[PDB]
RNA sequence: GCAAACCGCCUCUGCCCGC
RNA sequence: GUGGAAAGGCGGGCAGAGGCGGUUUGC
């Protein structure tokens, strides 16, 4: 299908790599900036009765990144039939324990095919370590911060799928506003900041009754193969529940998940992104 | 008890053996075999081995003939004496020597147990006690008949003074027939031990699945579904243990590994006590993951599932999706653990109960059905220590600073934490009885302390075979564990800011992690289940039993000499957080760390013989680092030397160039040779540098720069003639002499420089002086 | 509720060396970028330093701002170190690990005192929010040309110390940038109350005027700090921008101002354009 | 055997250290071999290595006392300087480079002759490339060739 | 406890090398032996702030030492100190003036907060300590040339010359030369120390106490081999600054301006210092 | 009639202290 | 309706002590 690809060019070090649920809750702030309360609530209902967004990923250089699909790793006999038995048990080991995947061998990966990892991931979990310094005595007090510190010409991006009149009104307004303002993290030392640019993604997803999520999703009934993801951020102060999401890569059959609301003490309601990104693919036999 | 004497027949079955190799009678061991259970029924014995005597007698089909000469002596033999019956008593010599073909799938020499690594070489008879003595599989040497009368004289006194039982005998014969081959054939690799551990299993478990002496003689119990293999795994070990914030200095963190560890006895054992099975029907169980021979029943798998039920359970009660176990079994038959033709059936039945372990894990908490579920619950708060979300009102203050409020479960690991010195073990009883620290999944444990009396049903007791103080109507259970942990001038654990305070050098903690590679690949090459129970125990000891033998300082011309920046001391201020399965994890103070990882290795290259690596990942960062970063670092260190030439050890943090061509890896021996020609001439021992280069190091720390201009772009040469300078007007031109020119068949070979591989042996001495 | 985005721009010149240490073949290295190895001040260390500065220049003017000001009153000057309580009644109140720090404990006292209105606090049940964002200075391009051509960027200085009697030497080694090195910094103010953001702009460019005249980082009391901010252009960025993209934002002009000619010189003669527009 | 002991890049760096009539021919023509390098800009491989591991084999035989030649060093230092953005012409100091180097050898007399004839001899064919030449480059594989001739100079026992 | 701020005294003026100069680094391949420390950017020697703090330091705890029973009356927190050094017993701090072990060296310093706010050396210079650590009030900052000598840099004028030294063997008579590169005497320098007004009880001491070590500067050698010519060092001021706490509010040239363009160091801390800082007073 | 023999570095120090 | 809000890798430290561009006789 034909997405549009949100690239965020980053201005400094990120905190982590950003999810939907994260990308939601900034978003919807941003909306509730620049437009009011009553802006928020038809964002809400444009996600319900529309499309949705996916997670945040890393690229480098037109090289879009994408995550390898749970799919996979049931299939890893079959897929690397064609490999001697010398090389062939590390070569599924190292694959097996892949966490992103090129543009074209994502394709391949939904398909069943034999495909690669990359050998360069465009970051690095650094610990830049901070002070507290006393203004009578200048007494140190270290503590250690850590950031996502991105190359020379990569970054991250997310998808978008929808209607037109929805993205050019709420979502490409809020990455604007949201460039100048930070995506999680200790914004007020310039981490989440970026540039945004708007692009076409194209991606060959096979038809099937079963497809991958590229987001965090909150499913409704029991998905077929998934990884645990048990978080929850903060809201205005108050702190948000727990709660046991899907990571991406995981494989759902006819799931839309759903938005759940929260009351936190908050004024208004507070909803969590519970939204799935659907991508077909082909699987083995459970 | 059929039940009881079934278990007792295949273990002491085989015995007879060693007093073959010893020569005490007339030979044919099934005749010695009679003779040496019933002389010990005489002397300060009961009349029940004067019964096990048949088992080991009616085997290798030497008497078992025309069905008649079976029954003119087990007549005069009254099985009336106990309870037993003339069909139930025949009946089971049946079932042991079906077990004991479905356990080898196979003379007159006295030749060593060849090890299972090399098949050309052999071990030399030692006993299992863990202290003095490595064996290193050596020349073969045909054991004298003086040593095997030695064996049987120690046999004798410990088997008369234990309890003729299945969980006594297991400790009294794996201390002896350790090392004892099972058939004297030319490279025989199965144990003693591991072949009547693992006919003892097969034999309860067709005892339990209901076939009888008809179901043995038509040869019905082979090509038919009557065993079960059931097999274990924990799945987020290393997000369970060092996912812990600043809190915790070594002693909770050594007590989250302890604590893990009684999860996993806890599932294995309530199998065993609840299908009816022994400790010999477990394989093994090593770094979470165990593996179970039992019945194939519709009882038995009926109380599997909720076995299975019940442990995960409770795990998702208790650690907030933190930690899983998948609990998996296959169907298998008699032909199955044999090699039929020349393709293996039972490394084809573990490839189907291995993917069965993969697609379980990859649907994470499934049988929980509240588990995508939302439910709104109300004022929750996180521990400190480790972040699981509670609702508040459980928490509570602990021992170290009142008003931190953490979790009841991580107040139970501070004090034992501080208990672990004085604790020789465990006692596992209900959940709600008196002195229980921490709950299982399915039982309460106690800590047995060094003095007074334990209470349990079972009593697990570490790193001893010994049932020194343990009620005689109790269950011992041994079990190993890495053990070593420097102390303070207290009693209790070092910590991460008082192993660091004396290192030879500039303060940073050292954190090793390390594991064998390809290991999974060689535990294919078994077919039969002795062969993997013999392959999978000699591997476990050595992380087990023989890390703490290097830490005490032995093995002195088998390890000979590693890149060493002090000379090797008595007390080693060295910490063990785990060691066990195939990977160990250990802090330390950074000077001894880096000694410990060519120690270990060296070790590890005669332990096997030469034909299993290991692979060991390092890091030096800062005390005040959490633990729970200090372990992500070097799990991404290990596996840097792991998807490589496979049998290489991280040294430092090093800078490389971008081009691909070079790898932050040392391999071992490439190290190995780099520390004795760059060593001996700018470190003398203890500290300090060599003579003429005192108050040199001007030179040292800008020769690091002169490095640097290479690895910004290896295509300039500029780094060749400023080190002919540097190095010149100092007068030492005779201290590297390879690093002034170039290597005209690095590049027609295209490898690095030898001033890329000069880094690492020049940084760990730069800073093992005061730096 | 929002308003618009004040962003400050211009370049921060190393008149004398700078060095914003790591900790981790010199043995006092600076921090750098772990990609490239080119060095970058970062956001931690220019906001602390402000604030540090600000906070003192509070400390001393806490009776004369009492009217401007609120919850100024319920501070007297001097630390909580000596009655060792937090939020007693003297000015640094906070408490972190073992340094005493102004942060204001409630929304409603953040939100009247001069500090944590701009640099933001912490509260129990309050959590106030910052209004700056002081991004990373990297080096600019000119600079980075220089390091591609073989340059080096960050010196090596050998200090020592002698005793006063014997005169023996102890020397350490000390990696510093060169002097001279451009970087570019970035300010973003946030206009949230559309009353007090003149106050915000003059206490933000006072802790700059402080801060050219005090050092940045390092030693500083040895000659390891002078930096100097050389100004390229102010921004507004309103609310009428974000909403549709048309760039019709407020642009001040100041190519080469100093840091003293833009906070009184030129206060209300380049700020009139976003007064006007409030 | 002394030009079997200087091969194509690097035969030993550490060889000829521990090495007088052997190289008084094979270095010799090796150092008309650099005085037939007349195109100084025509190796930015390893041949400028090569070659100076070789030209300052010969001269540091004989005596070339590094003092006499630091006029020349620092003639090369400051004019370096002018290389960072200081100007664009060092047409006016390489003259004076020449006329200081017309001076070197005009004032040592006694046993540095041929230690001063080599250095005569090398240096100048590429100085005359040098006179109607950019400074960016042509020099930069000049000054990156002096460098390493003093670099050697003092690893084989110079000074 | 209780640090304020009132302004910043900015001393400024010109070094001036009467002598030759020398501040040595360690090591180019071809150049002078042991060279003078240079800016890599420019290719100019400069003098530190290091260089300059510490020897202003030096040359004024020795004559703190010299009295401890003339500013202790004075000055608290020097009744816990006995002249000498702790060079004989290997303690860090007991009754000697001199009582940390730097590396190898013995240097005064205060080893508490409020035991340096009365001590005269650390309350300029500043001190370290466990527990509680006085920052300083003077930052020294690195002197580069004045612009006269940027001009005569480009002219092409020496900036340094290479002296060159024998150190005789007294028996033989055998000679054993080396080089010592040193800045050409006559070029000048631009020095630059700012005191931070924190007190405004004792800022008339500190500033006497500051140009008391600048008058045993001008007595004294600064840098290199000053036994032996290597110092005479020369200030020459131009402009004593007060910078008001109005001045960075406002940015007006509000700052309280003492001009001494022509004067001595010794002629700033001699009678007369009360009338060339009157109007400092009228504004605490 | 005027210069050449030798001498071009020697020996001390090299991160402490606090979170 | 953002795993968020707040937090200077910092305080103190002279590249310094010692040293005549010199003597020996001729080729
Ligand atoms: N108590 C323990 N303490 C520390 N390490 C342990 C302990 N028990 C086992 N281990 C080791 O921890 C390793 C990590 O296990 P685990 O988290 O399951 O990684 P993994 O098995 O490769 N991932 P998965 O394929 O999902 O099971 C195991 O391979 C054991 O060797
Ligand atoms: N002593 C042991 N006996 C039996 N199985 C073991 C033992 N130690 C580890 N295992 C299991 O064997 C497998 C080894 O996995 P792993 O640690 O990934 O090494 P590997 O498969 O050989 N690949 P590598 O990373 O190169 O070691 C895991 O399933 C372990 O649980
Ligand atoms: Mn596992
Ligand atoms: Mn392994
Ligand atoms: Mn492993
Ligand atoms: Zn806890
Ligand atoms: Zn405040
Ligand atoms: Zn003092």
């Amino acid at each position: 299908p034909k997405f549009i690809a949100v690239k965020l060019i980053p201005k400094g070090p990120f905190r982590d790599i950003p999810r939907a649920d994260t990308l939601f809750g900034a978003i919807g702030n941003a909306i509730s900036a620049i437009h009011g309360q009553s802006a928020v609530e038809e964002l809400v209902d444009a996600f319900v009765g529309g499309a949705r967004i996916s997670s945040a990923f890393p690229y480098s250089g037109d090289t879009y990144y994408l995550p390898k699909p749970l799919s996979v790793e049931p299939a890893l006999e079959g897929i690397l039939t064609g490999l001697d038995e010398e090389e062939r048990y590390t070569t599924a080991k190292r694959l097996r324990k892949a966490k992103y995947l090129d543009l074209k061998n994502f394709e391949l990966a939904l398909r069943l095919r034999p495909f690669t990892i990359p050998e360069e991931i465009p970051y690095a979990r650094v610990d830049v370590p901070r002070v507290v310094l006393d203004r009578v005595t200048q007494d140190s007090s270290i503590y250690f911060w850590e950031e996502i510190r991105f190359r020379e010409k990569s970054g991250v991006y997310f998808l978008y799928s929808g209607p037109r009149e929805v993205f050019d009104g709420y979502i490409a307004p809020a990455m604007r506003f949201l460039g100048d303002t930070g995506i999680g993290g200790k914004s007020t030392w310039g981490a989440g900041l970026f540039e945004v640019e708007f692009h076409e993604m194209k991606i060959d997803a096979p038809g099937s009754e079963y497809s991958v999520t590229l987001s965090n999703a909150l499913p409704t009934k029991t998905p077929v193969l998934w990884r645990l993801l048990r978080k929850g951020g903060w809201s205005f102060g108050r702190r948000k529940p727990r709660m046991t999401f899907i990571a991406e890569g995981s494989i759902v059959k006819n799931d839309p998940g759903g938005m759940e609301r929260l009351e936190l003490g908050l004024s208004h309601e507070v909803y969590v992104y519970g939204l799935t990104f659907p991508l077909g693919v082909e699987l083995p036999e459970g | 008890e059929i039940d009881e004497l079934t278990a007792l027949g295949g273990l002491l079955a085989n015995i007879g053996k060693p007093v073959q190799r010893a020569g005490l009678y007339s030979g044919d061991h099934s005749t010695q075999g009679a003779r040496f259970l019933r002389d010990l029924a005489e002397n300060t014995g009961r009349a029940e081995y004067e019964l096990l005597s048949l088992f080991s007698e009616f085997h290798h089909k030497g008497h078992m003939k025309n069905d008649e000469l079976m029954i003119r002596r087990i007549k005069e033999l009254s099985p009336e004496r106990f309870g037993l019956t003339m069909e139930d008593v025949l009946n089971a010599l049946w079932i042991v020597y079906e077990a004991d073909n479905l356990a080898s799938g196979e003379p007159q020499a006295s030749r060593p147990l060849y090890s299972v690594f090399n098949p050309g070489k052999a071990y030399p008879w030692a006993e299992l006690d863990f202290e003095k003595e490595l064996p290193v599989p050596g020349d073969v040497f045909s054991i004298r008949s003086q040593d095997y009368r030695e064996l049987v004289k120690r046999l004798w006194e410990e088997l008369s003074k234990a309890k003729l039982r299945s969980d006594r005998l297991l400790p009294v014969l794996e201390k002896y027939l350790t090392f004892v081959s099972s058939v004297t054939s030319e490279g025989n690799i199965i144990s003693l031990y591991d072949h009547m551990r693992m006919t003892s299993a097969i034999a309860l478990a067709m005892l339990r699945a209901g076939c009888t002496a008809e179901d043995v003689r038509s040869g019905r119990c082979r090509k038919e579904k009557r065993f079960l293999l059931i097999e274990g795994d924990f799945s987020g070990i290393q997000d369970f243990i060092y996912r812990v914030s600043g809190k915790g200095t070594l002693k909770y963190l050594r007590a989250r590994s302890a604590y893990l560890e009684l999860i996993g006895w806890d599932v294995v054992l309530e199998i065993l006590s609840r299908l009816g099975l022994t400790r010999a029907n477990v394989v093994f169980n090593a770094g979470g993951h165990f593996m179970i021979i039992a019945q194939n029943t519709p009882d038995a798998v009926k109380e599997l599932e909720e076995i299975r039920a019940k442990a995960v359970e409770w795990l998702y009660r208790e650690f907030e999706s933190d930690l899983y176990l998948a609990i998996e079994w296959e169907p298998v038959s008699g032909r199955e653990f044999g090699r039929e033709g020349g393709k293996n059936l039972f490394a084809e039945a573990r490839k189907r109960l291995k993917h069965k372990l993969t697609v379980r894990k990859l649907k994470r908490f499934g049988e929980i059905k509240g588990l995508f579920e939302h439910g709104h619950t109300e004022r929750l708060a996180e521990c400190p220590v480790c972040g699981r979300e509670l609702p508040e009102g459980k928490l509570e203050p602990s021992a170290s600073d009142p008003e931190t409020k953490v979790c009841p479960t991580c107040n139970r690991l501070v004090s034992l934490g501080g208990n672990l010195p004085k604790l020789l073990g465990f006692g596992r009883t209900a959940k709600n009885d008196a002195g229980v620290l921490v709950e299982g999944p399915f039982s309460g444990f106690v800590p047995y302390l060094q003095g007074g009396r334990p209470v349990g049903e079972q009593i697990l007791v570490k790193n001893t075979l010994n049932p020194g103080e343990i009620p005689e109507s109790a269950q011992f259970v041994p079990y190993f564990v890495a053990d070593y942990f420097k102390k303070d001038p207290k009693g209790g654990v070092a910590t991460f800011e008082e192993l660091s305070m004396a290192s030879t050098g500039t303060r940073r903690l050292g954190v090793m992690k390390g594991d064998v590679d390809r290991l999974g690949e060689f535990f294919s090459s078994m077919d039969s289940p002795s062969k993997l129970a013999t392959a999978s125990r000699f591997m476990d000891y050595f992380f087990k039993g023989y890390i703490g033998a290097i830490i005490e300082g032995k093995f002195g011309y088998i390890i000979g000499d590693v890149p060493s920046l002090r000379d090797w001391p008595e007390e080693p201020d060295i910490v063990v957080v785990y060691a066990g399965g195939d990977d160990f994890f250990i802090v330390g103070a950074w000077d001894q760390i880096f000694e410990l990882a060519f120690r270990v290795r060296r070790a590890f290259n005669a332990y096997t013989g030469g034909k299993l690596t290991l692979s060991v990942g390092l890091g030096y960062f800062d005390e005040r680092t959490p633990i729970y970063r200090m372990a992500d670092v070097v799990s991404e260190r290990l596996d840097t030397a792991k998807d490589e030439g496979r049998n290489r050890v991280f040294v430092v943090g090093r800078s490389r160039p971008l081009d691909g061509k070079h790898k932050l890896s040392y391999e071992w021996n490439h190290y190995e040779e780099l520390w004795r020609t760059y060593a001996p001439r700018i470190y003398a021992g203890n500290g300090r540098l060599k003579g003429k280069l005192e108050s040199k190091k001007g030179l040292l720390w800008k020769l690091l720069e002169i490095r640097e201009l290479y690895v910004r772009d290896p295509n300039d040469v500029r780094w060749a003639y400023l080190t002919a300078y540097l190095l010149g007007r100092h007068g030492l031109s005779d201290l590297f002499p390879e690093l002034v020119g170039i290597d005209t068949k690095a590049v027609e070979r295209k490898e690095p420089q030898p001033v890329y591989w000069v880094d690492g042996v020049l940084k760990i001495v730069l800073m093992a002086v005061r730096r | 509720r929002f308003y618009g985005k004040i962003v400050i721009k211009g370049k921060i010149k190393a008149v004398t060396g700078l060095h914003i240490g790591s900790q981790r073949g010199i043995d006092n290295p600076v921090i750098k970028d772990p990609h490239t190895g080119l060095p970058y001040i970062p956001g931690s260390s220019l906001k602390g330093r402000l604030r540090s500065l600000f906070e003192i220049l509070v400390n001393s003017r806490l009776g004369e701002w009492r009217e401007k000001y609120p919850s100024l009153a319920n501070y007297s000057p001097g630390s909580c170190r000596p009655d060792n309580q937090e939020n007693c009644g003297k000015f640094f109140n906070r408490k972190i690990n073992r340094g005493w720090i102004h942060v204001c404990p409630d929304y409603e006292t953040a939100l009247a005192c001069p500090v944590c209105r701009l640099f933001g606090a912490s509260g129990k049940e309050s959590n106030f929010p910052s209004r700056i964002i002081v991004r990373d200075a990297f080096l600019t391009k000119e600079w980075e040309e220089k390091w591609r051509a073989g340059e080096a960027i960050t010196e090596a200085k050998i200090e020592v110390g002698i005793d006063r009697v014997t005169s023996q030497a102890n020397p350490r080694t000390n990696e510093r940038v060169v002097a001279g090195a451009e970087f570019e910094f970035e300010i973003i103010y946030n206009v949230e109350n559309t009353t007090h953001w003149r106050d915000d702009i003059k206490n933000l460019l006072t802790a700059m005027a402080l801060l050219e005249d005090s050092y940045l980082g390092g030693s500083g009391s040895r000659g390891y700090g002078k930096v100097k901010f050389i100004f390229d252009s102010f921004e507004f960025r309103p609310l009428d921008y974000y909403r549709t993209g048309k760039d019709e934002d407020i642009v001040s002009i100041d190519a080469r101002e100093k840091s003293v000619s833009d906070i009184l010189s030129g206060f209300d003669s380049l700020f009139s354009e976003v007064e006007g527009k409030l | 055997v002394d030009a079997s002991r200087l091969f194509g890049e690097s035969p030993d760096v550490v060889g000829i250290k521990k090495m007088g009539k052997q190289w008084e021919a094979i270095q010799p023509y090796f150092d008309n071999v650099v005085r037939e390098a007349k195109n100084f800009l025509e190796w930015s491989p390893n041949k400028r290595l090569a070659n100076a591991v070789t030209v300052a084999a010969y001269l540091t035989s004989q005596g070339l006392k590094t003092n006499q030649v630091r006029k020349i060093l620092d003639m090369a230092r400051t004019t370096e300087l002018k290389v960072k953005r200081g100007e664009g012409d060092i047409k006016d100091d390489l003259v004076k480079m020449r006329y200081l180097l017309a001076y070197t050898v005009g004032k040592a007399t006694g046993q540095s002759k041929y230690s001063l004839d080599a250095f005569h001899r090398i240096l100048d064919p590429m100085l005359e490339v040098l006179m109607g030449s950019p400074k960016k480059e042509n020099f930069e594989k000049f000054y990156d060739f002096l460098q390493a001739v003093v670099a050697y100079h003092k690893f084989f026992g110079g000074g």
